[PDB]
DNA sequence: ATCAATATCCACCTGCAGATTCTACCAAAAGTGTATTTGGAAACTGCTCCATCAAAAGGCATGTTCAGCTGAATTCAGCTGAACATGCCTTTTGATGGAGCAGTTTCCAAATACACTTTTGGTAGAATCTGCAGGTGGATATTGATG
DNA sequence: CATCAATATCCACCTGCAGATTCTACCAAAAGTGTATTTGGAAACTGCTCCATCAAAAGGCATGTTCAGCTGAATTCAGCTGAACATGCCTTTTGATGGAGCAGTTTCCAAATACACTTTTGGTAGAATCTGCAGGTGGATATTGAT
């Protein structure tokens, strides 16, 4: 059975998702999550589709930047695998946490 | 004859100091503030004033509103101040406006 | 007869806030209760911040508020720290904080 | 309206993996996904409320794209293409 | 010559032992070595401390004043060639202070009065073309033949010079004393100057000074004032208290003329007399300090008797008053001043005068009313402090039941149901006539005069004091005022200008105790010489 | 009959910029040359980013500028990237960037 | 319907001037409109702050020029300043 | 005879506490003023400076440095270390987005 | 004029080194740094240098805008706040 | 060193939603011309306050030694990457009641625009008060080192 | 691991001073009230766009499982680079002091609103033609892993 070495498919995905620009988060689950957050904030709310798209791309871009920072911290720690402490460090340096 | 003209160049500048000191007497009658402390307090109150006024002006512009009222200011208080601080500031503003109206 | 601050039970001058709002080019019209509400919010902020500063001063065996006391007041309150996260305090210093790994044994 | 719940699990593990791939991350530890989810939730809690605070101010009952983009701008995350 | 060497070795040795301040003067100034090729261009007498020692050793100095002049020439050269910010200037200042401390006992040990280099303040000149302006100090001025002077707006130079003190040579020993230090006057002692050492060696004493304040002609007012002051001092019993002599030294009848504005407005209508006659009197206060008369207080007053037309009738006005803070004791000094003024306020109310007027106008900086060159350490009172001083003096007068009451001029005008500018007193040189003329002019560009008068009255109410000496019906049935004191013709005090001009021309300064004593002695000699014609 | 935009030789609407400045409540008074200067600056920036986007599209064998082309143009210019360091471009993605350590 | 103004024809003309044979998509057009609006708002706000700090109640070319210098980095700022100076010179030359 | 010598870190921690409990300025006034003057003259010659402006610039720069140094210490600790190296400050500035 | 003592003080060109080693050490200690590498200092110097043209240029751009020749504290205050680093006490 | 199993690059062609090209309206801009108002150019000037220099002194720059920090080499438990089977749930196209977003009229309470009297805050100068910065004396862990 | 001993420092107490606090008086700038004029958006009604909801089919990844490659983590040990410290001096700070420019005063002219006409034209409803690339097909070409 033909099998690729670990990291080859990951790097193929690296080019694949750094070349294309379509959304990677499913529309309906994220819309449901946005509805849940709105319901927790204020009862009886409605959402425009363009507002949903704007929120989705904003969160996607923020998470992409956070993942880039986390990866930079990971290699900074002589590692290839990111761990939650890397995200904590990135958020602390960004000033979002402390 | 003419005297104490001071060459007509008496530089003056406005400041919240004397008011803030009064607030100090409301919270700590036996505590004082240094010149650096009052300068920092004036800078802080000016910065808060500028931020809240800019937020209120932007919010009024968003709804095509040419008049600034307390509604968009309290909305900006909710936006900019954190939860407990925003809630207490909103309550204080509401009580002050209610008392002013009934005054 | 009575000042607007006195009528609203306020210490900061309502008239000065109204004048600054007029001159600040924030809107072409300015409401009557807008300066009152803004003055009340500012009074609450100064009251809480000077209360925390006095608490820090009395904890530091001090009776005069210095920039160090103001820095301690703002930084030990996470809400004030979030409010002033992009603000640096003149002559305020930083909180005493030593990292765990740097500690001995 | 139905009270939606447990929708944070809708951000699937492959979705977070794809987001990391777009972010240039080659390897993912097991505890990453959930953690990122929480961060994502915080981000939403950072924006939607503000937009809601906008929506409440305009006497409107629907969230518009202008509210979202302006809340993102006031959060220092200005977005283009949505007005 | 070894005597002066033995005397002057400690003084220069104390100068040398000051380190590292005195190092730059150890050797002749070397321009090329120091990189200052302009030293000879500005300094015309290059020499140093080593040259001073060589002259002190090689039989060059005949008498110590030459050595004093040499060391002070070094001080002046160092000060002129170097800015006061520079190191050398401050080193020179410290060494000058050391020498001033050291030389005085040594110079006195040689029989000399002192060893100080004393120079007068710069002498402000006067214009000759305009006959009214003066030559400003530290400003561009024109001069010709050293006799004619002109201002910039009327040889081009700037007036920054210092006049040294004169010297008198003793007739017996030939030593030179300062004229001010020993207080020697040629008129008083035509026989010549003899130093104190020579007088004590032969058990002689200086001839009695016939040109003294006590020997000045006596007057009722001066005698009364001096008696009151002496009684007060005797009551106090102060160890430093002395004898105070008060003499009325000028008294002349003059007239004040209505200015053209008020002359046109009221005099031409037959509502005012064209002029008001009065008697102006100038008196000075003298005290004996160290056996020498010293002037410490003087004032100028104008008295309008019962013959004067109203509203100036029976009114006294204090035009100018001045004092010098050298009275002993200091603590009673101010009180002594009061003991003068109240006494005057008593004397007039004995004659029949009912109203007194005081203008509390403190002198401006650099300006003197009577005594020229006030001491630098004598503070000029501020208007509020001067007003409080006048109020205290008036309260003390009231406590003696001499003064019934005193008021501000605004309250006095309000009580006097004043309705026109005609009811205010008209005094010579007073502020009110000038401000009334200015108000009339302002009306010319535009009860209006009365309204402006009331505005100015309220604006400057705290400055003018009106004192009621006789009040009630007793003020309505007084006998005519007759002055027992005869007229004293003396042009030297016809106004405060003549005395100030004489003091400026003859360098009669009051900036120090010795200088003030010398000025007082010169004033007494001038008065005694002017008395005889 | 000469428009104020054509009077300065600009393509952007000077009158619209002036009207927006008046409606923006930035000051009680606005100078005459301020809308002209602002229109010139905005049109220069529009030309710069549009030219870079067209070059990026040509590099991608594309003659229609898409959001990806705008992102490629904005992120490939240092000054332009600094200008929009806190701006997210819609549907733009990210630059292809892989560091050596992850590479085999 | 209420008119919603935009920089449509102006940006299209700029595109034709710089790239006659290159077009833009709708989403990219919206991005460009958002960009120009954001730059306008930033420069105008900076100029307003500049006028407020100097006690000036009038916004002239100098204030917005200084705002552009503050915001635009280096070569972008220099080119924008030169182009705007040329524009105002031609505007005042007629 | 064996002079007293603190171990590496004791004096370090002591001065850590001392400088975190104090607020006095750490940069000397004259060299920083000279640096600011020359940086300003790199943009506009013959400029003049207020004392308050220099003090404000110094306080701002020291605050930025103390914040950045906190970030660098956190980054160095993240790598199982206690000593900072230029890679730590580079990472801190990259995360902050300055570079 | 003389003098007696005068040092050239050739430090103007290399004034970036004018930031003393103990100054950077103290700054790091205030930042909680326990151990400092030898390559930090000059690097931080460059970082310091950068911050200058991040702020003072704007202040200079302020000073030129006000037709003034003297850099004021108010220019510095707006220069810092425009970078998101608002300073209190110098208003 | 060669080779088989896959992903990559790429030319080509077809159907179409999106990009591009005319026709007509038009009201919201956009432009021109007086009357009006005014922020600011311009000159002279008083007054801050900024550049410059010398002494006191408070640290800053260098050399030594080594305990400890950092970094290289080795090993492994296991975890996450790669592959695959199963299928579910998201995606796409279509339609629909209706809550709600938004355009138009009316018009009053709220806003603005001076005139004016009231008081209130900003600044100068005097003089008394005081919190605190250091200075001196123990003296309190404490940590390095001795044992 | 228990404790002689040098050392930095919290505190117990002090005492002098720059700075904070108190009080009086002056005075221009706000500030509140009044009267007239103006208008922003609330309510009242209603046209209408898209937001939410329901329905049906399907396949693309979503979810789960299995095997193992290599990677973080642990361990060990060695070159060595900064920490602590003694030694020398030297750069800094502050006080004092000329004058370069920051503001205060006064004139007035080029320049920016207010507003009533008059003309251009950027959105934009509508229909028709053009067109770049989404998507599927097929085969040439690196890529990779271990045969």
């Amino acid at each position: 059975p033909h099998r690729y070495r670990p990291g080859t498919v990951a790097l193929r995905e690296i080019r694949r998702y750094q070349k294309s620009t379509e959304l990677l988060i499913r529309k309906l689950p994220f819309q449901r999550l946005v509805r849940e957050i709105a319901q927790d904030f204020k009862t009886d709310l409605r959402f425009q589709s363009s507002a949903v798209m704007a929120l989705q791309e904003a969160c996607e871009a923020y998470l992409v930047g956070l993942f880039e920072d986390t990866n930079l911290c990971a290699i900074h720690a002589k590692r290839v695998t990111i761990m939650p402490k890397d995200i904590q460090l990135a958020r602390r340096i960004r000033g979002e946490r402390a | 004859q003419k005297k104490d003209g001071k060459k007509r160049k008496r530089s003056r500048k406005e400041s919240y100091s004397i008011y803030v000191y009064k607030v100090l007497k409301q919270v700590h009658p036996d505590t004082g503030i240094s010149s650096k402390a009052m300068g920092i307090m004036n800078s802080f109150v000016n910065d808060i004033f500028e931020r809240i006024a800019g937020e209120a002006s932007r919010l009024a512009h968003y709804n095509k509103r040419s008049t600034i009222t307390s509604r968009e200011i309290q909305t900006a208080v909710r936006l900019l101040l954190p939860g407990e601080l925003a809630k207490h500031a909103v309550s204080e503003g509401t009580k002050a406006v209610t008392k002013y109206t009934s005054a | 007869a009575k000042t607007r601050s006195s009528r609203a039970g306020l210490q900061f001058p309502v008239g000065r806030v109204h004048r600054l709002l007029r001159k600040g080019n924030y809107s072409e019209r300015v409401g009557a209760g807008a300066p009152v509400y803004l003055a009340a919010v500012l009074e609450y902020l100064t009251a809480e911040i000077l209360e925390l500063a006095g608490n820090a001063a009395r904890d530091n065996k001090k009776t005069r508020i210095i920039p160090r006391h103001l820095q301690l007041a703002i930084r030990n309150d996470e809400e004030l720290n979030k409010l002033l996260g992009r603000v640096t305090i003149a002559q305020g210093g930083v909180l005493p904080n030593i990292q765990a790994v740097l500690l001995p044994k | 309206r139905k009270v939606l719940r447990d929708n944070i699990q809708g951000i699937t593990k492959p979705a977070i993996r794809r987001l990391a791939r777009r972010g240039g991350v080659k390897r993912i530890s097991g505890l990453i996904y959930e953690e990122t989810r929480g961060v994502l939730k915080v981000f939403l809690e950072n924006v939607i409320r503000d937009a809601v605070t906008y929506t409440e101010h305009a006497k409107r009952k629907t969230v518009t794209a202008m509210d979202v983009v302006y809340a993102l701008k006031r959060q220092g995350r200005t977005l283009y293409g949505f007005g | 010559p070894e005597e002066l060497r033995q005397a002057l070795m400690p003084t220069l040795e104390a100068l040398y032992r000051q380190d590292p301040e005195s190092l730059p003067f150890r050797q002749p100034v070397d321009p090329q070595l120091l990189g200052i090729p302009d030293y000879f261009d500005i300094v015309k007498s290059p020499m140093d401390l080593s040259t001073i020692k060589r002259k002190l050793d090689t039989g060059q100095y005949q008498e110590p004043w030459q050595y004093v002049d040499d060391i002070w020439l070094m001080f002046n050269n160092a000060w002129l060639y170097n800015r006061k910010t520079s190191r050398v200037y401050k080193y020179c200042s410290k060494l000058s202070e050391v020498f001033e401390q050291e030389i005085d006992p040594v110079m006195q040990s040689l029989g000399y009065c002192c060893g100080r280099k004393l120079e007068f303040s710069p002498q402000t000149l006067c214009c000759y073309g305009k006959q009214l302006c003066t030559i400003p100090r530290d400003a561009t001025y024109y001069s010709y033949q050293n006799r004619y002077h002109f201002c910039e707006k009327c040889s081009k130079r700037k007036n920054d010079t210092l006049d040294p003190e004169l010297f008198v040579e003793c007739t017996e020993c030939g030593r030179k004393m300062h004229q001010i230090c020993v207080l020697h006057h040629e008129i008083i002692w035509p026989a010549g100057f003899v130093c104190d050492g020579c007088l004590k060696k032969s058990a002689r004493t200086r001839k009695e000074n016939k040109f003294s304040a006590k020997r000045l002609p006596s007057t009722r007012l001066g005698t009364f004032l001096e008696n009151r002051v002496n009684d007060f001092l005797r009551r106090q019993n102060h160890p430093e208290s002395g004898e105070v002599t008060v003499r009325v030294v000028h008294a002349s009848d003059k007239t004040v003329e209505v200015k053209p504005g008020m002359k046109a407005r009221f005099v031409d209508s037959g509502e005012m007399a064209e002029s008001f006659p009065y008697r102006t009197k100038a008196l000075f206060a003298f005290e004996e300090i160290d056996g020498v008369d010293l002037c410490f207080f003087g004032m100028h007053v104008q008295e309008y008797g019962s013959d004067c037309p109203p509203p100036n009738q029976r009114r006294v006005y204090i035009s100018y008053l001045d004092s010098v803070h050298f009275f002993r004791p200091k603590c009673l000094r101010t009180a002594v001043y009061h003991e003068i003024l109240i006494g005057y306020l008593e004397y007039v109310k004995k004659l029949g005068y009912t109203t007194g007027h005081i203008w509390a106008c403190p002198p401006s900086e650099g300006d003197d009313y009577i005594f020229h060159c006030h001491p630098p350490d004598q503070k000029i009172p501020k208007p509020k402090r001067l007003q409080e001083w006048y109020k205290k003096m008036l309260d003390k007068a009231v406590s003696e039941r001499i003064v019934h009451d005193y008021k501000d001029i605004f309250k006095q005008a309000t009580e006097d149901r004043l309705t026109s500018a005609k009811e205010l007193p008209y005094f010579e040189g007073d502020f009110w006539p000038n401000v009334l003329e200015e108000s009339i002019k302002e009306l010319e560009q535009e009860n209006d005069l009365s309204q402006k008068l009331y505005a100015t009255m309220e604006k400057h109410k705290e400055v003018f004091f009106v004192i009621r000496l006789i009040a009630g019906p007793a003020a309505n049935s007084l006998p005519p005022i007759v002055d027992p004191d005869p007229l004293i013709p003396c042009d030297l005090m016809d106004g405060r200008d003549a005395f100030l001009t004489l003091a400026r021309d003859k360098h009669l300064e009051f900036s120090s105790l010795r200088r003030a004593q010398w000025s007082t002695m010169c004033m007494l000699v001038e008065l005694h010489t002017q008395s005889q014609d």
